């Protein structure tokens, strides 16, 4: 069982015992870690136990005993002045043939080391033999088989031993004194370095521990495992760690003993069985371990972290003694931050709070969210016709449910004369200017200059403008290539039979990228009363398509589509819907699958208070919103912002009470002071109570008219008052309460 | 998109848990040796010592705050049996109150959200959940105990619902760290009914067969359901749906392993979105959800 041993005086040279002795001081260990190799000595065959020098001269001195029983101290250092080679490559031969289960240097001395032998008959096996610098200097334990012995960390006359089945404990004054106590584990007995009366041993798949003072039955017994033990130690760094190691196994057991539960946990030091372990004496939560394809890795026992999150969206940990912190903390100018931070930056920026202009708003939003300009444009458009002229919040399906009237046409001779109700809704879609203008001109007028040509170019031909497209495909399509290409193909159009142009022109639309040119040319590729292609886009903007039905559609046709189109908006939570739905109870289910999608409560609020009717501000739904913005507004300690929107939805809805305090009562009455001498009681014309500065009755009317200095002011815990600036003058030099024979430190229980 | 910094705090132990108040000044820590110790910052944004005392006989496992409304309260559960209240007098926190009912180790205390009052919830080693309310909240030395609940099982953490709304009954969540070979259900859901004034098993996540270390629920805003997050050898969520105690439509939308270990922690945020993890390989890593409500690791820190 190759087994890896630290050097006594060294913190980065490590020794793995192997086929030959192997020394490597700091094979890529680790990222950043590096050993190398020092010397290699193959004088020893056979080899079964190691142990290493106590004494730091010599250094890389180590004893080892072989199959045949021999033990030679071997240095593998380069050495060239020796203090002592008379044991150089000396061997020590025992008095029988045998090998060598275990030896261990006694911790007071440096050159005593006492080896137990294998199972003899009626020879010894455990025996203190002397290194100076020919037989054993004392010779014990008949009738038994060291299979594992020890050195009394703190005694200088004391050792233990592991007989084959019972464990003995030897001591210098007298040999055959000892205290026998029989235990089922009798391999691995070792003392931990912070507690001296604990014991350990190992019993095949279980482990037992033990402590000295009453050593007669296991203090605790652990978890049978499946494959055995292989090797049982003591953690030298830290206090209260013990660990276990099997065979053909990757993560180890490791335990602690600080309970007086024991608390059990296991780490993987990589993907490959590791061979054994060892602790190194000075690295702090640190093991040293061996694969058997001459690779190796230290791997560490880190500590439990604890977690703990703050309002500011920052992350604080511990990981043993010390604190970590972490956050964005502005890392980069990139794109999705979680939307605490876009909330809070937006209250900052006075987000929704503009009145006189309603499309700025998706300005001070900050980055270029599509939905929010689309929401911010519609609740724009719907104020105007409102201004100029109630049934407008209602929604598109609202003002289309109503139609009546109308003519599917199906010739193209190529919009004042369609319904009122179609004329509305085309003014909310913004394709014509409000009121009574015939004519797109100013909208695609509009379109052109902003260089979106191609969306100018469908609205163009939906209002049968072919030729007076070809111009606005063709002009503006040479500067910045293509298009006089895509667009050859235009002039071959019009309402045909089954022929060349139409059979392909609606089999190879697929070949081209751009959304608007392909419903542009679905349009034309159509059995005249059917359009699936232009009305079933999700490329192509509602608006747009909303525009299309309304100038094309059938009444009893649109209301299907309508109903269709609303119901794929309700579901999917997108907000281009409340063109449709409205501020109505529809719009309170789009606005919720929003939240559930992306949890802005921020928009929600400032968007519902829009001119919303009585009956949705009383849904016990946008109140939950409303009460979680200011909530989250009072964790951030954004005080006067709070107070600012408080004024600004105390305006547009009346349905909620503010705050509810104190008030003060006369003391002849019974009844309230609150809203023909300023001074008396309104009720019983009797004085209020005066100041206890000044000594003058307090009261208020009801230029300035009623300043701030003459308010009332009263302590809560003694109930002593005066005016607000003779009291401020006051408690600025004293502190106690004017009036005489009080205590109360009147300033001091708050602050 | 997290960038980590080290905070000069000098601690002579290990710290076994963290916490913080409600707008993110203050925190107690506690120690192996059985302190506790309180933290303020400033406004230059360094952190200062303001107490220091120990506390129980035995081991000292959790420390949680309360909401300022209800002055400076702490709350700590040891191993001897125990759980203490601390307020804070201007400046030395005094001891006001210490609950001795338990016959085992408390494992978990935690305090309960605001509009119930001012309520306190702790669990035990032996299946035993118990509720403590105080009827004035001028006097924190008189506490009451009002229920108990039987698990028949080893309760090993708690969380509360911390949604407010008027539709929603108060609920808590119980999770248990036996090992015993066998296959019974380790989470289990408890609600109140209004009616008969009692609490009683409204679900129990029968998908969770395995040793759970932690669960935490997470901040409504206003959503139509719930986010549940255990802490088992993998990291799960979960969400439940409204539809006698109510029924519920338990789902799964999140199942990772990319500890390789015992994960031992979970925690949210303010808003409810950004998950924190801890696992026995010394990282911490942080989910979040995406576009296509699909979550997705975000960011790894390394201890
Ligand atoms: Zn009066
Ligand atoms: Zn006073
Ligand atoms: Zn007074
Ligand atoms: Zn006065």
């Amino acid at each position: 069982k190759p087994d890896i041993l630290w050097a006594p005086h060294h913190v980065d040279r490590f020794v793995v015992c192997d086929s030959e002795l192997s020394l490597y001081h700091v094979l890529r260990l680790s990222e950043d870690s590096a050993a190398t190799l020092l010397s290699i000595n193959s004088d020893t065959p056979y080899m079964k136990c190691v142990a290493w020098y106590l004494n730091y001269d010599p250094e890389c001195l180590l004893a080892v005993g072989q199959a045949n029983g021999r033990v030679v101290l071997t240095s593998l250092g380069q050495d060239h002045n020796s203090k002592f080679k008379d044991l150089i490559g000396k061997e020590f031969v025992p008095k029988h043939a045998r090998q060598c289960n275990t030896l261990a240097w006694n911790p007071l001395d440096s050159n005593w080391l006492a080896a137990g032998l294998d199972k003899h008959r009626a020879d010894f096996s455990v025996l203190i033999w002397d290194i100076c610098s020919t037989k054993p200097l004392y010779e014990l334990g008949q009738n038994d088989a060291c299979l594992s012995l020890c050195w009394l960390p703190r005694d200088q006359k004391l050792l233990l031993a592991g007989m084959h089945r019972n464990l003995a404990i030897f001591d210098l004054r007298n040999t055959s004194q000892k205290m026998f106590v029989n235990t089922k584990a009798v391999q691995g007995v070792t003392v931990d370095p912070y507690f001296h009366d604990r014991v350990a041993s190992f019993y095949e798949g279980q482990v037992a521990i033990w402590d000295l003072r009453k050593f007669e039955k296991p203090v605790l017994t652990l978890t049978e495992q499946p494959k055995p033990l292989t090797k049982v130690a003591w953690c030298p760094t830290r206090t209260g760690l013990l660990a276990t190691l099997t065979r053909d196994s990757n993560i180890i057991r490791l335990y602690d003993m600080q309970h007086t539960t024991i608390i059990e946990r296991s780490v993987q030091p990589c993907d490959n069985y590791i061979a054994s372990f060892a602790w190194h004496p000075t690295s702090q939560n640190r093991m040293i371990v061996v694969t058997p394809n001459r690779t190796m890795s230290d791997f560490t026992v880190f500590e439990r972290i604890s977690l703990a999150w703050s309002p500011i969206t920052s992350l604080m940990w511990a990981c043993g003694r010390h604190l970590y912190e972490c956050t964005e903390e502005e890392n980069d100018n990139s794109l999705e931050k979680d939307i605490a931070t876009k909330m809070r930056l937006r209250a900052l920026s006075r987000y929704g709070l503009d009145t006189e202009q309603v499309w700025r708003n998706h300005i001070l939003a900050g980055n270029e969210d599509p939905q929010l300009k689309s929401l911010w444009y519609t609740l724009h458009f719907m104020k105007q016709y409102t201004e100029d002229m109630s049934l407008v919040y209602a929604g598109i399906k609202s003002i289309v449910k109503s139609s009546l009237g109308m003519v599917e046409s199906s010739r193209h001779n190529w919009i004042q004369n369609l319904n009122e109700e179609r004329i509305l809704a085309l003014q909310l879609c913004g394709w014509i200017k409000k009121g009574t203008d015939v004519d797109v001109g100013p909208f695609l007028n509009s379109l052109v200059q902003e260089g979106e040509w191609e969306r100018a170019a469908a609205v163009a031909l939906f209002n049968l403008d072919i030729r007076r497209a070809i111009q606005i495909l063709n002009e503006g399509a040479s500067s910045e290539l293509n298009l006089n290409v895509v667009a050859m193909a235009l002039s071959g159009y019009t309402d045909e039979k089954n022929s060349l142009w139409r059979e392909m022109c609606s089999t190879l639309r697929l070949q081209l990228n751009n959304p608007y040119l392909c419903v542009m040319f679905a349009f034309l590729t159509s059995e005249t009363g059917s359009y699936d292609g232009v009305l079933y886009e999700n490329k192509v903007a509602v608006r747009d398509r909303v525009a299309f039905a309304c100038k094309f559609l059938s009444d009893t046709q649109l209301n299907r589509y309508i109903e269709k189109l609303t119901n794929e908006m309700k579901e999917a939570g997108n907000l281009e819907g409340i063109l449709l739905t409205g501020l109505t109870k529809d719009g309170v289910d789009l606005m919720e699958s929003y939240v559930d999608r992306t949890g802005d409560v921020q928009t929600a609020s400032y968007c519902m208070l829009q001119g919303s009717p009585l009956d949705v501000l009383k849904d016990e739904r946008v109140q939950y919103w409303i009460e979680n913005y200011r909530n989250l507004l009072d964790a951030w300690r954004f005080w006067h912002k709070r107070a600012e929107f408080d004024i600004h939805r105390s305006k547009l809805d009346p349905s909620s009470k503010p705050l509810a305090q104190v008030f003060v009562s006369c003391n002849f009455c019974g009844k309230s002071i609150s809203y023909s001498k300023v001074t008396s009681c309104p009720g019983c014309r009797k004085p209020l109570p005066r100041c206890a500065l000044c000594l003058i009755n307090m009261g208020t009317p009801v230029k300035k008219l009623a300043q701030f200095n003459n308010w009332f002011t009263w302590c809560h815990n003694c109930r002593h008052g005066g005016h607000a600036g003779h009291m401020l003058s006051w408690f600025r030099d004293h502190a106690e309460c004017p009036v005489s024979a009080c205590t109360c430190k009147c300033m001091q229980l708050d602050t | 998109m997290f960038v980590a910094r080290s905070i000069a705090a000098d601690h002579k132990d290990l710290i076994h848990d963290v916490s913080f108040d409600f707008h993110g000044r203050r925190m107690a820590t506690c120690s192996s040796d059985q302190s506790v110790k309180v933290w303020d910052k400033s406004e230059s944004g360094d952190w200062h010592c303001t107490a220091s005392w120990k506390t129980h006989s035995g081991s000292v496992w959790r420390v949680t705050w309360a909401h300022p409304e209800f002055g400076q309260v702490l709350a700590s559960c040891s191993f001897d049996r125990t759980a203490a209240v601390w307020e804070e007098i201007v400046s030395h926190w005094v001891k006001r109150t210490t609950l001795v009912d338990s016959r085992t180790s408390v494992t978990d205390v935690k305090f309960a959200p605001k509009h119930m009052g001012l309520m306190l919830a702790t669990c035990s080693a032996d299946g035993i959940v118990r509720i403590y309310e105080a009827p004035d909240v001028m006097n924190l030395s008189q506490w009451s105990l009002q229920h108990e609940i039987s698990c028949k099982l080893s309760c090993s953490c708690i969380s509360w619902n911390p949604s407010s709304s008027r539709a929603h009954s108060p609920m808590i969540a119980v999770g248990s760290d036996d090992s015993s070979p066998n296959a019974m259900a380790k989470v289990q859901i408890f609600e109140y009914n209004e009616n008969t004034r009692k609490y009683a098993k409204a679900e129990t996540l029968m998908t969770v067969t395995d040793p759970v270390h932690d669960i935490a629920f997470a901040p409504n805003l206003g959503r139509s359901f719930h986010i549940l997050a255990i802490a088992t050898k993998d990291v799960r969520i979960f969400t439940l749906k409204p539809v006698g105690p109510t029924k519920f439509e338990i789902h799964i939308v999140a199942q990772f392993d990319n500890h390789n270990s015992q994960v031992w922690r979970v925690s949210w945020n303010i808003t409810g979105t950004v998950l924190a993890s801890s696992g026995d390989d010394g990282c911490v890593r942080l989910w979040k959800a995406n576009y296509m409500d699909n979550w997705k690791c975000t960011g790894i820190l390394k201890g």
